[PDB]
């Protein structure tokens, strides 16, 4: 989009988001995931994606 | 009867997700129940309680 | 040696049970344990009695 | 409504059955009482007109 | 990824998951796909977009 000379063939495959690792031993885990869900719904990310 | 459920209790074949499913010819006189029969042993047998 | 040198290859094998046999021919834990067996490469290790 | 739940949600809490499937969708209030799984359909909110 | 050790049969972890699961971080914010083979020995999080 940004240099206006290729294209994108094909639409779509194998579709997976990304994340954030974090070991399995970690206290952040319940208060991180929460938190994202929390940020996903008051236009927060859609707003800084647009930005 | 008896003896082969016997020896099939230790292969493991009578667990928990099991039903066993006999005719009336070892329902016996349903009164003398020998100490190897599992509980859930659906069993075709003629009436004897009703009328 | 086994357990730890099955976990870490490139092949991906199968462990099933692993069986011990305190008492030999006790006929009590000897044959109930040993009756399960759903493998064909059993893999005994005795010193020559057992 | 009220401090309870009804209907999918209101049967997984109550220790009834464990799974609950179908047309769900993840949230801020409910992911707070249960626990979801790896979505695997991406799911919003449109607008459709004649 | 994951990759093979030189002339052995071990398996090895390079880069950011072997940099993280060797005690030298916390966190991965970057973009990171979600995967079966990385998933086994790390907790993941919500994803936070999509493609």
């Amino acid at each position: 989009s940004q240099k206006c000379d290729l294209v994108t063939t094909g639409e779509l495959f194998f579709r997976s988001g990304f994340g954030i690792g974090m070991r399995k031993d970690s206290p952040w885990k319940q208060n991180v995931s929460l938190s994202i869900l929390k940020s996903h719904e008051n236009g927060f990310m859609e707003d800084l994606d647009k930005t | 009867a008896v003896l082969i459920l016997s020896e099939a209790r230790s292969l493991g074949l009578t667990g928990y997700d099991f039903f066993w499913i006999v005719p009336s010819l070892v329902s016996g006189n349903t009164e003398l129940i020998p100490k190897e029969f599992p509980s859930g042993l659906i069993s075709v047998s003629y009436d004897d309680w009703d009328y | 040696f086994v357990k730890t040198t099955v976990d870490n290859s490139f092949v991906g094998w199968d462990m099933q049970n692993v069986i011990t046999l305190d008492t030999s021919f006790e006929d009590a834990k000897t044959q109930v344990q040993l009756k399960k067996i759903h493998s064909s490469v059993i893999l005994l290790y005795c010193s020559k009695d057992e | 409504v009220n401090n309870v739940w009804n209907g999918m949600i209101g049967e997984v809490v109550y220790q009834r059955a464990v799974m609950a499937v179908g047309s769900l969708t993840i949230n801020e209030e409910r992911s707070e009482v249960v626990d979801f799984s790896v979505p695997f359909v991406e799911t919003g909110i449109s607008v459709m007109v004649s | 990824t994951q990759e093979r050790v030189n002339n052995s049969n071990k398996k090895e972890w390079n880069g950011m998951m072997g940099e993280l699961l060797s005690g030298q971080a916390d966190m991965i914010v970057a973009p990171l796909t979600i995967n079966n083979e990385r998933a086994q020995y790390i907790e993941f999080s919500k994803p936070f977009k999509y493609q």
